[PDB]
RNA sequence: CUUGAGUCUCGUAGAGGGGGGUAGAAUUCCAGGUGUAGCGGUGAAAUGCGUAGAGAUCUGGAGGAAUACCGGUGGCGAAGGCGGCCCCCUGGACGAAGACUGACGCUCAGGUGCGAAAGCGUGGGGAGCAAACAGGAUUAGAUACCCUGGUAGUCCACGCCGUAAACGAUGUCGACUUGGAGGUUGUGCCCUUGAGGCGUGGCUUCCGGAGCUAACGCGUUAAGUCGACCGCCUGGGGAGUACGGCCGCAAGGUUAAAACUCAAAUGAAUUGACGGGGGCCCGCACAAGCGGUGGAGCAUGUGGUUUAAUUCGAUGCAACGCGA
């Protein structure tokens, strides 16, 4: 994505963080 | 014929097709049989039910030449690549490795920016 | 569901003792007809032991070993998609359907009576043949061929 | 005068820049060998590629583009942005003690300079990828999604453009104001025994009462309590538009209205909530069997036809051996 995937890595933390 | 009883098998395992050919180490592919050109077409009806029939044809293909136990090294995903390994193994063969050894990249080019639905 | 049940306490065969074949005459029952049983199965199962020539206490089972089922169809829509997952016999239904494979062809074969009828087919598997043999024939296709799927 | 601000001694970290090389995988292409009828493609498909030797395999060779793993809620930078490795030049930052100037400071209209991506100009390069354009499916139609090709561009040097959801939608600077848990980088002391314990710096992510907010929320990195400067706002549309200017090769940027029209346009959130969110959990709902109807033939009822009527009502789930 060039993009997204600086962001799914710094959303997903929401996901798998706890 | 030369009858080297052992070899390098090889399941390119794309996705709407898995072909495979069977070689020894020097990379003189003998046989081979196309899972989704076994008769069968279509996706669905090239899956890997059609991955064993080309792995027992291939066996058919090459047991006039007297392969006993046989490495296996994969390419690609997808269903076509673990039916096929016990097809080939109970089809007269016996096993040497296996492996899928698929080519990631260290980031070198662009593959497409295929379907969006 | 998430209740369960326990199994129907049964006792024994009138006649000979054994819950085993009690519990056997209770599935052919239609029309409710055990006392016309007594006259279709009863008089089948006494001639079992002469016609077979041995004791069918525990020889009663010399016929059925093939018979043994592994799998059948379960229909999970995990998630609302029709999957084949053949689940694994469990002994609530492995034996259940052992009795459902036996007179699905010992109506109307166009003999005396099924009186002896089903007098016919028994020793026919311990003689190689009868209903309940080839139901295992095809239970082998369903399963251990689709691992893709399975 | 030394506390504000700055110089020096000294180290610490870093995808901070600029210029050089350099490696290997990976796509592609080319040459070679083996041998072979399919390859690809999707929800099925043809276009496509191929019997010549394609796909597949290993052997090499050319080129271009990016740097798997580490990798991170990590790090650096004024922002834009910056990830292989090594060197050359360089820019900051921070920390330990010191020394030295003595207010040297903060902010800044205009101004100057940097400014993602597209885009333009002149010359190269061009592996993939790919607007445009071709051909094949889809659909009611498809100029779209989808597939097969594919040019500009993407890359490089020089020049221009100046914009972005350029966003923390939070201007810079300073002072004050309870706590907790992490992260990263210095450092002081302590048996560092060590990992660290006791402290101290910086940057940093997440909770949270005060307090603030309409609210969500912020909450020592403030949206708290103050101060100094700067930019901007003044109902929605028209409109970031016309015109004029300035700039730009051009695309166009910036500055920036009015007529006319409406009485709203908004923001936080509440209770309904519909989903082609989601998880869950219930029920002959599904599952596993049984027994069935629908097959026949008979009895009634409903719908139609005829008839003088074949009276009326019900006749989606919830009528049709119903009222009756």
């Amino acid at each position: 994505f060039y993009e997204k995937p600086t962001t799914e890595r710094k959303r997903a933390k929401a996901s798998a963080v706890k | 014929r030369k009858q080297v009883s052992d070899g390098v098998a090889h399941i390119h395992a794309s996705f709407n097709n898995t072909i495979v050919t069977i070689t020894d180490r020097q990379g003189n592919a003998l046989g081979w049989a196309t899972a989704g050109g076994s008769g069968f077409r279509g996706s669905r009806k090239s899956t890997p039910f059609a991955a064993q029939v080309a792995a027992e044809r291939c066996a058919d293909a090459v047991k006039e030449y007297g392969i006993k136990n046989l490495e296996v090294m994969v390419k690609g995903p997808g269903p076509g690549r673990e039916s096929t390994i016990r097809a080939l193994n109970a089809a007269g063969f016996r096993i040497t490795n296996i492996t899928d050894v698929t080519p990631i990249p260290h980031n070198g080019c662009r593959p497409p920016k295929k379907r969006r639905v | 569901r998430r209740r369960v049940i326990g199994q129907r306490k049964i006792l024994p065969d009138p006649k000979f003792g054994s819950e085993l074949l009690a519990k056997f005459v209770n599935i052919l029952m239609v029309d409710g007809k055990k006392s016309t049983a007594e006259s279709i199965v009863y008089s089948a199962l006494e001639t079992l032991a002469q016609r077979s020539g041995k004791s069918e206490l525990e020889a009663f089972e010399v016929a059925l070993e093939n018979v043994r089922p592994t799998v059948e169809v379960k229909s999970r829509r995990v998630g609302g998609s029709t999957y084949q997952v053949p689940v694994e016999v469990r002994p609530v239904r492995r034996n259940a359907l052992a009795m459902r494979w036996i007179v699905e062809a010992a109506r109307k074969r166009g003999d005396k009576s099924m009186a002896l009828r089903l007098a016919n087919e028994l020793s026919d598997a311990a003689e190689n043949k009868g209903t309940a043999v080839k139901k295992r024939e095809d239970v082998h296709r369903m399963a251990e061929a689709n691992k893709a799927f399975a």
